[PDB]
RNA sequence: CGGCACGUAGCGCAGCCUGGUAGCGCACCGUCAUGGGGUGUCGGGGGUCGGAGGUUCAAAUCCUCUCGUGCCGACCA
RNA sequence: CCCC
RNA sequence: GUUUAUUAAAAACACAGCACUGUGCAAACACGAAAGUGGACGUAUACGGUGUGACGCCUGCCCGGUGCCGGAAGGUUAAU
């Protein structure tokens, strides 16, 4: 599912209003990629399916915290 | 078995190791009961025009008699590797053991 | 050879059968026989993908070695065979120390020949060796694209590729289409063209002659009705449009190549 | 973007200095190889206490082992004999595995990563120069004699 | 609507800034050339640089505005 | 260059 | 040979042939929000699309218009 493993960001719908307001339907998806982060505690790599705003969030927080968060949320890493 | 004056040029690269190639060039014929006549190694000389943009060439001649099924073999030998270049063969004429 | 069938009846007036008497007429080597189930135009989701396709006679896939990784053991050609899959004749060849295996016919082989693949081999049709251990300007078949994938290139009857140059650790190739690319030199290939070089003029003369090869009729669009093909519709053969696929895309024209992941290798495209 | 250095960098850094490096350079290359650490207070405390005088200076010690492995080879010349390629080129192009075994079975402690070839792989036959690096600071020079078996 | 680019004798054009006297073919008239002709030469008329107004010691060649005539973008009384 |  | 089951079986459809055009193989193209699958366990003497439609004599002029393929010289021109 296109959901960020770290933020829960998911696809959300909306509209595609043109210049005359025809208002067809349209989606909005995350800038979602599959990165191979590092984890010193385990001395390993870890492959996640994350977003750009999750890339900066692990910069800020740290790859230990986010893991406790995800473990208490009940998701496999 | 016919008399030939096959000659060929050689790159300066392997020009120095042609002594190690002489005996193997000639063994294919000697074991064939061939007759060697002369081994004129002209050596390193200046070419007259650029051969693949070169500036020198090591000439060597064979002056030998051999049969066709092995003379063609040595020909394709010269032709496969890249150490010989611009070879030539003569036919049917008597041996010449002179004229350096 | 090619035989202009005698016009005993309609359906032979224009036939030609490429027939070779040197190949085996008996039975193949079972241990290299896998079933090949027809899936005419229809994928896992039904909903036929490719048109113009259909049924045909039952075939049986032959396990053919393109990789040729025996790399240093000789092999004697036991015999030939006719694989109905590609276009070409197959050659069953057995190695000195056991295994028998199938390969492609390099247009010049006859039963009883001896061959060998690897880097310390000779230069004869049917020997397979890396392009770094190759004389340039040669003519080859069954060329790889990666060092070990097995071979994806120039393996249809009569074809070949003339190596033109080697750019250090890479190799320039001229395909039998006009294109010339640049691949890695640690690849592997086999010398010589490929057999059945006269399949080009294998005429059919008959509908069944293809309708059992697997072909199924493909229908002109300007006969279809506009609901089914842009060219459809019209009182009395009126095109008045631009030739396009059933799905809108234009044919006879537009280039569809939009890869960008391989143009690093293509030196000079076709023209 | 404000990352702290662990030790000497190849460029743009010396030690304990904070720089506006790029994230692409930080997350992938620096932090996981042990050459930098983001600018937080725990890490700053760790640095000014246990690194600026202790761990950096211990990292200066292994320079000794580096200069040692630089010239450990009692021969400084390794002869490899595999096969003669028809008087010309070589059959098996010598890469990294062909040398990582001849060094381990010789005594010179070198890994498949410590070898650095100047111009790709060698496909000639002749005694040629190759450069070894046990460290970004210590570069050795060992000659090889390419022979046939 | 904004921006640009054409407009020089009948025609087609450089001159389309690096401001100085309107020039070059094509047409046209006349010689000359030729045994009689074509081009060929030597010439002769025919333009005020689309108009208007400035900048100028001077305009065409510079600015502005207009009149055509095209192109590209705009435009929810 | 064409042309009687 | 096929077709308008149930008012039209043919000059209509398809056909082996010819041509054009596309596609270098993680093919091009199609079914799919996607993973994947057919193409093909094939890989340009191969595959897809288009048209005409055995064989024989043949395939005339026009690139103005539309579409397609090449050039980026210049003018115009979106977001930021
Ligand atoms: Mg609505
Ligand atoms: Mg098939
Ligand atoms: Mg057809
Ligand atoms: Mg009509
Ligand atoms: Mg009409
Ligand atoms: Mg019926
Ligand atoms: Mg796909
Ligand atoms: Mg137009
Ligand atoms: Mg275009």
């Amino acid at each position: 599912s296109r959901v960020c493993q770290v933020t829960g960001k998911r696809p959300v719908t909306g509209n595609n209003r043109s210049h005359a307001l025809n208002a067809t339907k349209r989606r909005f998806l995350p800038n979602l990629h599959s990165h191979r982060f590092w984890v010193e505690s385990e001395k390993r790599f870890v492959t996640l399916r994350v977003s750009a705003k999750g890339m900066r969030v692990i910069d800020k927080k740290g790859i230990d915290t986010v893991l406790a968060e995800l473990r208490a949320r009940g998701e496999k890493y | 078995m016919r008399h030939y004056e096959i000659v060929f040029m050689v790159h300066p690269d392997q020009s120095e190791q042609v002594p190690g190639m002489i005996e193997r060039y000639t063994a294919a014929i000697t074991g064939a009961e061939g007759k060697i006549h002369r081994l004129e190694d002209w050596g390193r000389r200046q070419l007259a025009y650029p051969i693949n943009k070169l500036h020198k060439a090591h000439y060597v001649l064979m002056n030998v008699e051999a049969p066709q099924e092995v003379i063609d073999e040595l020909e394709t030998t010269f032709r496969f590797n890249d150490a010989v270049i611009r070879s030539m063969v003569m036919r049917t004429k008597h041996a010449v053991t002179e004229a350096s | 050879a090619v035989v202009k069938c005698k016009p005993t009846s309609p359906g032979r007036r224009h036939v030609v059968k490429v027939v070779n008497p040197e190949l085996h007429k008996g039975k193949p080597f079972a241990p290299l026989l896998e079933k090949n189930s027809k899936s005419g135009g229809r994928n896992n989701n039904g909903r036929i993908t490719t048109r113009h396709i259909g049924g045909g006679h039952k075939q049986a896939y032959r396990i053919v070695d393109f990789k040729r990784n025996k790399d240093g053991i000789p092999a004697v050609v036991e015999r030939l065979e006719y694989d109905p899959n590609r276009s070409a004749n197959i050659a069953l060849v057995l190695y000195k120390d056991g295994e028998r295996r199938y390969i492609l016919a390099p247009k010049g082989l006859k039963a009883g020949d001896q061959i060998q693949s690897g880097v310390d081999a000779a230069i004869k049709p049917g020997n397979t060796l890396p392009m770094r251990n190759i004389p340039v300007g040669s003519t080859v078949h069954n060329v790889e694209m990666k060092p070990g994938k097995g071979g994806q290139l120039a393996r249809s009857a009569g074809t070949y590729v003339q190596i033109v140059a080697r750019d250090g650790a890479y190799v320039t190739l001229r395909l039998r289409s006009g294109e010339m690319r640049k691949v890695e030199a640690d690849c592997r290939a086999t010398l010589g063209e490929v057999g059945n070089a006269e399949h080009m003029l294998r005429v059919l003369g008959k509908a069944g002659a293809a309708r059992w090869r697997g072909v199924r009729p493909t229908v002109r669009g300007t006969a279809m009705n506009p609901v089914d093909h842009p060219h459809g519709g019209g009182e009395g053969r009126n095109f008045g449009k631009h030739p396009v696929t059933p799905w809108g895309v234009q044919t006879k024209g537009k280039k569809t190549r939009s890869n960008k992941r391989t143009d690093k290798f293509i030196v000079r495209r076709r023209s | 973007m404000q990352v702290i250095l662990l030790d000497k960098v190849a460029n743009l850094g010396s030690l304990g200095d904070q720089v506006n490096v790029k994230a692409g350079y930080a997350r992938n290359f620096l932090v996981p190889q042990g050459k930098a650490v983001p600018a937080t207070k725990k890490n700053i405390e760790f640095f000014e206490a246990r690194r600026a005088e202790l761990e950096a200076k211990l990292a200066e010690v292994l320079a000794a082992a580096n200069a040692r492995a630089e010239k450990i080879n009692a021969l400084e010349t390794v002869t490899i004999a595999s096969k003669a390629g028809d008087e010309g080129k070589l059959f098996g192009s010598i890469g990294t595995r062909d040398i990582a075994d001849a060094v381990t079975a010789a005594g010179v402690e070198v890994a498949k990563s410590e070898v650095r070839l100047p111009n790709g792989v060698l496909r000639t036959t002749g005694e040629h120069e190759v450069s070894f690096q046990v460290h970004s600071e210590v570069f050795a020079k060992v000659i090889v004699n390419v022979v046939a078996e």
